[PDB]
């Protein structure tokens, strides 16, 4: 039955991969960078970068490759998307007309196969002979680069070793090579394979085996004169080729794990490493030439050159300046100089490209009485970690204020001018026994601070040892005024105790208004929290004050107001406490029918809880009685990101698939059996991982709304930055809107030649639905960009239903207006 | 005593909430007031009356009080709604089928959250399962609807199958006509693909073949919609039936009508050469087309992969907790 | 665990049929006509032996624990092999049994079922299967016979004739109460002790122990000849009152 909407209002912003490579022409350097399923192309000048394209795909970009065939001009792209949807592209241009060739598609699906833990692998040869895909564990699946391929049908080599950890095909082989590290009970080893296209199986590989570091993370192909392959770990690393073996473990590394690669210099001698931490090494190849007229590999050193922002992809350009590709946070262009600043530095900050990293939690406030809200974000993660103000102004204006630690929750407080926000930061056991933290943060550059003494868990009849050098996570609750975002307050937690939920509001007769926190007692050891807190706090003059704590047994996932009343989930429990005349919180009653009540939500006396495994409830509150009632439950099992009521009927839900789905009361009142049952109604593959929902709308909709045909107003947030908006149609407005996604998709043309429809198919592991409920506003967005040709080919014989005329044929001037009221929604 | 079914009143639970949506009745967690043991209460309608008590329900009834095996599920006792005062003809009330609760069923283990299955945590999860079977097997009584939902899973690692609605007993001796449409399609034999109608307690085998090869993968093997896509999937990978290698299947009423669309050779070693060779051949074994060809339970515990677990090792299976909880 | 269905000889003047002011030879009676209505409905149906036995258990447990004059018997009966029906997995639709059931029984037994036969019934399920403890698998004598018969080696011919005629004993036991005082197995070896007396057969030796003379005991352990003695007498019983004789 429900009939909804999604639109994007923020593309996908962080950096899932970036190469060089020459791709638009055989001239031109090109930096491709890739979003999710979003494909950006750059040129690269003496300044920085030259957008020249931008293109979206259906599907999630997991293989990014450029690779230039014999008898081709310039190089061709290979992508790969999440869903097996391989193709080959090429770039063409005609003066002013930009487009994007699909030289070859196809699904690489297998029927049968164990998807492997270190996920999907593609590297291509340097011969340009074949493209290697690893899949499957036990499996390595071939694709020929051969001109007639141009549906890439592949085939499958059965290979022994199968928990893989990485592979490379390998630079300056005879034959065909991998080169790839391998895990087994007895350790992880490097081994090496030939692929053979004629006999189509591998045969014994050029040199010999050997037992790597447990933790060999990356292979690198270093190209001739070298040849071989350097392996990176956690504390070492080693060049291994035939019978030549380095291995090279400064104690810099250590301190940090190093997580992407790139070669600097062509010939091998230079490549880039970084690491978690942000700090950007340069690996060395120092040569020794032999009387042979030969070149061998004489040592390898490790330089530090600077810190950049965490990086997922490193790609070196030109002359000094690199592309920081960052998942985490803000993407850069540096400039690395051949002599240090001042501070021993050879890093340079150029230019930082915006990356609202992943979107913890996040509120709509409207900070200037104007109604039009504003947003604002957790976002990223680490020293990359922030709050993002957003506003409509055609672009989005965005403010970015720093935090250099985790941010993990976000709540307004009107009373008190300011936010709070849940935080937490990286010490390290130090030689004191205690903690040292990496780098100040906001909790320690608070104007104010304190820290709980609560002796509830001071009972603790087994201690826990600590080792030097192990990470711990200490959290803090920070208070920020909504003008200058300054830090008023930092208050930390107890030692292993992490802070899961927060929320501002007012209980019971008592007109303070508090700042509440959920916290849990997080040790090693447990695989689940036995322990928790919930802490009623009060912000007045300036400084935080500890009002009342409630002990519980577990971790309070979440909370949220509910008439006067606090209501609570602990581990399996979701609870309803009163706010007592003496300022205690004094439990009512419980439902504990659940297996982690990680999600809930409420609207008047009904509850929606979103359970780890247990899809979504609807619990309600009989205040005649005082206790739960279970409505209806989801009997179909997901793994929930974040949960949202949409009405009193419908109920919406994200996935960890990347999915998005519809719950409704199945309002056929008849037998107990069809009034509990909340039939998936909506079904609908996002693409993104959805961490929150809330209710709002970033748009001047205070007496300038005039009227839209979508009612309601739902945003959220993703890992990869994106934030989206879901709200409903009548029956009618989806029947004409869905007709046309129809013919919109035959009409246009998909990058690699994606079915739309396979695209936003409902997916997981085991089950592909085809999606229903939704309009793909993206697509009915795409209707005003396409020729005008188009548009009346789309338009041919389209009429519309339960209107002032029943039956009404629509005109391409007719669906421009249509849609163009449809993107004043963001 | 204890043995005084049908009397004792619902009452003596505390309903926590519903489970499931069963066959005949919706079913209930529910806690016992008196000892605080967790239950599972299956309740029964026969409000509808059309034929009274259901069936399915006096199936799982006289087949549960006669089995005991720690591999399967045990029927604790039989408790009813307040019955009408001095009214036997106006009492409507349900009866309840109380159960031990169980942790989680398989099919929500896999279909939402990653459950990591070892090698090991596979071995002790179908040696549980087929030593039930077999306990089943020899006391000659048919599970028929043996899917990833029935099998229930305690998080101490202790296997229980459930859904005995459509068990029957099976007879070697007199061959009795059967209802063709059994087991789920996905977990469904060819045989009964094919209408066999007077099954063997072979079909369980496949299902539970099915199964072994699921745990590998964490996706169903054979996921069809339709009786002929099942049976063409089947032969993509096990071969097509043909008296080549089911001399009998020219016997069975739709061998004919349902030709796939090649007479395809078996790939099974193929298509999971990613498996153990002690798990390859048993699940080779168990696929196997021909019912009289394919093993038994008794055999399965009697190979290289299921022979030498050792049960008391319980090995649960991998459970994620506080770490799934945020990425 | 498991319910006690047996109860003594003695105990049997104390059914609530009796305490009503039933004499015994009227609830005898009674069980005799609720055993073959049930028997000969089900037999009209094509109805399996076993699933005719079940019926009649089911029916003489019930009168252990309610009286006759407050539940009329061919409403029982009926609902009785109704259930039975579900449980042996023959089953049949209860407006089949009570068309039969009509056919078969004058205007005024056919009174007992009221004026909607199908709902006195369907509405007695209820009481039945709390009476009979929701313990619906039942062992009959039938099996053991077979069981035991198939050990026997010898003259093809006498042992047929001693099967048959044991088999008839079985069937006219189901009228007795002798269902509620002694197991299955019991009954199995009493009839073969009555169907070998009655033919002059000497069955030890056909066993695997030829001077066994005490043929049954490895059959059924602890068994005294004077409980098949009084289970034998019971049966012939119900042969000299009447006028049907030995089957012979
Ligand atoms: C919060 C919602 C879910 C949480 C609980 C997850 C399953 C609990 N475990 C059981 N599941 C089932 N299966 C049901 C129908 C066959 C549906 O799964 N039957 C069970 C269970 N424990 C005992 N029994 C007896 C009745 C056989």
């Amino acid at each position: 039955m429900s009939y909804n909407y999604v639109v994007t209002a923020q593309k996908p912003t962080a950096v899932n991969g970036c190469v060089t490579g020459h791709f638009t022409s055989a001239e031109d350097l090109n930096l491709l960078i890739a979003k999710n399923t979003r494909l950006e192309i750059y040129v690269v000048t003496a300044e920085g970068l030259r957008p020249v394209k931008e293109v979206g795909m259906y599907g999630k970009i997991a293989v990014m490759e450029l690779f230039r065939p014999k008898g081709e001009s310039k190089d061709l792209l290979f992508i790969l998307t999440a869903k097996y949807n391989a193709c080959i592209l090429e770039y063409k241009q005609s003066g002013e007309s930009i487009d994007i060739i699909t030289r070859a598609h196809g699904n690489v699906q297998d029927r049968i196969g164990r998807p492997s833990e270190t996920g999907i692998i593609g590297i291509i040869d340097p011969e340009c002979r074949m493209i290697g895909l690893r899949l499957y564990d036990g499996l390595f699946k071939v694709i020929p680069l051969d001109r007639d391929n141009k549906e890439l049908k592949a085939f499958n080599i059965r290979l022994e070793e199968l928990h893989v950890i990485d592979v490379k095909f390998l630079y300056g082989c005879q034959a065909p090579t991998i080169c790839f590290v391998y895990q087994d009970p007895q350790g992880r080893h490097v081994k090496t394979y030939e692929v053979s296209l004629r006999e189509k199986e591998f045969n014994k590989g050029p040199w010999k085996q050997e037992n790597v570091e447990a933790e060999a993370s990356m292979v690198i192909a270093v190209p001739e004169p070298f040849g071989g392959a350097i392996i990176i770990g956690q504390e070492s690393i080693t060049y291994h080729n035939g019978d030549k073996y380095l291995a090279i473990a400064p104690p810099i590394i250590k301190q940090s794990t190093i997580v992407c690669h790139n070669r600097v210099d062509p010939n091998g001698s230079r490549y880039l490493l970084g690491d978690m931490e942000g700090r950007l090494f340069m690996l060395l190849l120092e040569k020794e030439e032999q009387m042979d007229g030969t070149v061998t590999l004489k040592d390898l050193r490790v330089e530090l050159l600077g810190e950049t922002s965490i990086a997922e992809c490193l790609t070196y350009l030109d002359n000094g300046v690199v592309f920081v590709g960052s998942r985490l946070g803000d993407s850069q262009l540096v400039k690395l100089n051949v002599d240090s600043n001042e501070q021993g530095s050879y890093v340079v900050a150029m230019e930082t490209f915006t990356n609202l990293g992943p979107i913890v939690d996040m509120c709509v406030v409207d900070l200037e009485r104007q109604g039009q809200g504003q947003l604002v974000t957790c976002s990223g993660a680490f020293k990359e970690g922030s709050l993002r103000i957003i506003r409509n102004g055609q672009k989005l204006h965005i403010r970015t204020v720093p935090l250099y630690e985790s941010p993990r929750k976000i709540c307004y407080q009107e009373v008190s001018q300011c936010f709070g926000v849940l935080s937490s930061r990286i010490e390290v056991q130090d030689t004191s026994g205690g903690t040292t933290a990496l780098r100040p943060s906001a909790s320690t550059q608070a104007l104010s601070s304190s820290v709980s003494s609560s002796k509830l868990f001071s009972s603790s009849t087994a201690p826990h040892e600590t080792s030097f050098g192990e990470e711990v996570e200490v959290h803090n609750l920070l208070i920020i005024d909504q003008h200058t975002f300054e830090v008023l307050h930092a208050h930390q937690f107890l030692q292993n105790e992490y802070a899961l939920s927060l929320v501002s509001c007012k209980l019971g007769k008592d007109p303070n208004t508090y700042f509440i926190v959920g916290t849990a007692m997080v040790y090693p050891e447990e695989a689940e929290p036995k322990q928790g807190r919930i802490v009623v706090f009060q912000y007045s003059d300036g400084k935080l004050q500890t009002v009342a704590e409630k002990e519980v047994k577990g971790a309070v996932y979440s909370m949220v107001e509910f008439n006067g009343k606090l209501l609570a989930s602990i581990n399996s429990t979701v609870r309803l406490y009163e706010w007592t005349t003496e300022k205690e919180l004094r439990t009512e009653c419980n439902h504990y029918n659940n297996i982690m009540a990680l999600y809930l939500k409420t609207k008047g006396d009904f509850i929606l809880v979103g359970d780890l495994m247990r899809s979504v409830l609807l619990l309600a509150y009989k205040p005649m009685e005082g206790n739960f009632e279970e409505i209806a439950r989801d009997f179909n099992p997901n793994w929930m990101s974040a949960v949202e009521i949409l009405d009193d009927d419908n109920f919406l839900g994200a996935e960890n698939a990347f999915n998005l789905f519809v719950c409704q009361k199945d309002s056929a009142a008849t037998t107990d059996e069809e009034r509990q049952h909340l039939q998936e109604v909506g079904l609908f593959h996002l693409g993104e991982f959805v961490n929150v929902f809330c209710h709002g709308s970033l748009v001047m909709q205070n007496l300038g709304e005039t009227s839209t045909p979508t009612q309601g107003s739902v945003l959220f947030g993703t890992v990869n930055g994106m934030i989206g908006l879901v709200t409903s149609l009548s029956e009618s407005w989806y029947n004409l809107l869905l007709d046309m996604q129809n013919r919109l998709n035959k009409v246009i043309k998909s990058v690699g030649k994606i079915e739309h429809s396979f695209w936003r198919s409902f997916h997981t592991e085991r089950k592909t639905e085809p999606a229903t409920g939704f309009i793909d506003g993206d697509l009915i967005e795409s209707f005003l960009d396409i020729s005008r040709p188009k548009m009346q080919e789309v338009v041919a014989n389209l009429q519309y239903d339960d209107g002032s005329g029943m039956k009404r044929e629509a005109t391409a001037d007719d669906l421009i207006k249509v849609v163009e009221e449809l993107t004043r929604i963001h | 005593t204890e043995s005084d079914w049908g009397k004792r009143c619902v009452d003596k639970f505390d309903i926590i909430g519903i489970i499931g949506e069963g066959t005949y009745g919706q079913v209930y967690k529910a806690k016992d007031k008196d000892t605080g043991e967790l239950v599972a209460l299956k309740k029964v309608r026969l409000d509808n009356e059309k034929e009274g008590f259901p069936i399915t329900a006096i199936r799982e009834i006289k087949i549960l009080r006669q089995l005991i095996h720690r591999s399967v599920v045990n029927m604790k006792e039989i408790v009813t709604d307040k019955q009408d005062a001095l009214d036997f003809k106006k009492d409507k009330g349900a009866f309840y089928l109380v159960f031990e609760y169980m942790d989680h069923d398989l099919m929500g283990l896999l279909e939402s959250g990653l459950v990591h299955f070892s090698e090991d945590h596979i071995k002790s999860f179908m040696k549980q399962l087929m030593e039930g079977l077999e306990y089943c097997h020899k006391k000659n009584f048919l599970h028929r609807d043996i899917k990833c939902s029935n099998i229930l899973l305690n998080n101490s690692g202790q296997i229980k199958l459930a859904d005995f609605g459509l068990a029957r007993l099976y007879n070697s001796e007199e061959s009795r006509p059967y209802t063709n449409k059994v087991i789920t399609l996905w977990y469904r034999p060819p045989e009964l693909l094919l209408g066999e109608e007077r099954y063997t307690p072979a079909i369980d085998v496949w299902s539970c073949g099915c199964i072994l090869g699921e745990l590998f993968t964490k996706k169903p093997i054979f996921q069809a919609n339709l009786e002929l896509a099942q049976l063409e999937l089947i032969s993509r990978l096990c071969g097509s039936p043909c008296p080549a290698v089911w001399p009998d299947v020219i016997r069975l009423p739709y061998f004919n009508t349902m030709k796939p669309k090649k007479q395809y050779r078996r790939r099974l070693r193929e298509e999971f050469s990613f498996i153990p060779s002690a798990a390859l051949d048993l699940l080779d074994h168990m696929l196997t087309l021909d019912p009289s060809k394919r093993c038994t339970a008794e055999q399965t515990l009697q190979s290289d992969f299921l022979k030498d677990v050792e049960l008391s090792k319980m090995a649960p299976p991998d459970l994620p907790h506080w770490q799934d909880c945020h990425e | 665990t498991k319910p006690c269905w047996y109860w003594d000889k003695k105990d049997l003047a104390h059914t609530p049929s009796q305490l009503e002011g039933l004499d015994p030879a009227t609830e005898a009676r009674y069980r005799r006509e609720g055993a073959r209505f049930i028997f000969d409905v089900g037999t009209r149906l094509g109805l399996h032996y076993d699933t005719l036995a079940t019926g009649i258990i089911y029916f003489h447990r019930f009168y252990m624990f309610h009286s006759f004059k407050q539940f009329p018997r061919y409403v029982t009966g009926a609902c009785c092999l109704f259930l039975a029906g579900k449980v042996e997995e023959t089953p049949k639709k209860c407006k089949d049994i009570i068309k039969t059931a009509r056919s078969l029984l004058n205007d005024v037994q056919f009174g007992q079922f009221g004026d909607d036969p199908k709902e006195e019934v369907m509405v007695l399920e209820r009481i039945l299967l709390q009476t009979i403890k929701f313990d619906l698998q039942v062992e009959h004598p039938y099996q053991f016979l077979l069981k035991y018969a198939k050990q026997l080696k010898g003259d093809k011919n006498k042992i047929q004739k001693l099967v048959q005629m044991a088999w008839t004993f079985v069937n006219d036991s189901l009228c007795t109460t002798l269902s509620l005082q002694w197991e299955p197995e019991i009954i199995a070896v009493a009839v073969m002790y009555l169907a070998g007396r009655l033919c002059k057969f000497e069955i030890q030796e056909w066993t695997s122990k030829p001077m066994y003379r005490r043929w049954w005991e490895q059959f059924v352990q602890d068994v005294p000849v004077d409980v098949l003695e009084d289970i034998c007498h019971q049966i012939l019983d119900l042969y000299s009152q009447g006028k049907q004789q030995m089957p012979h």
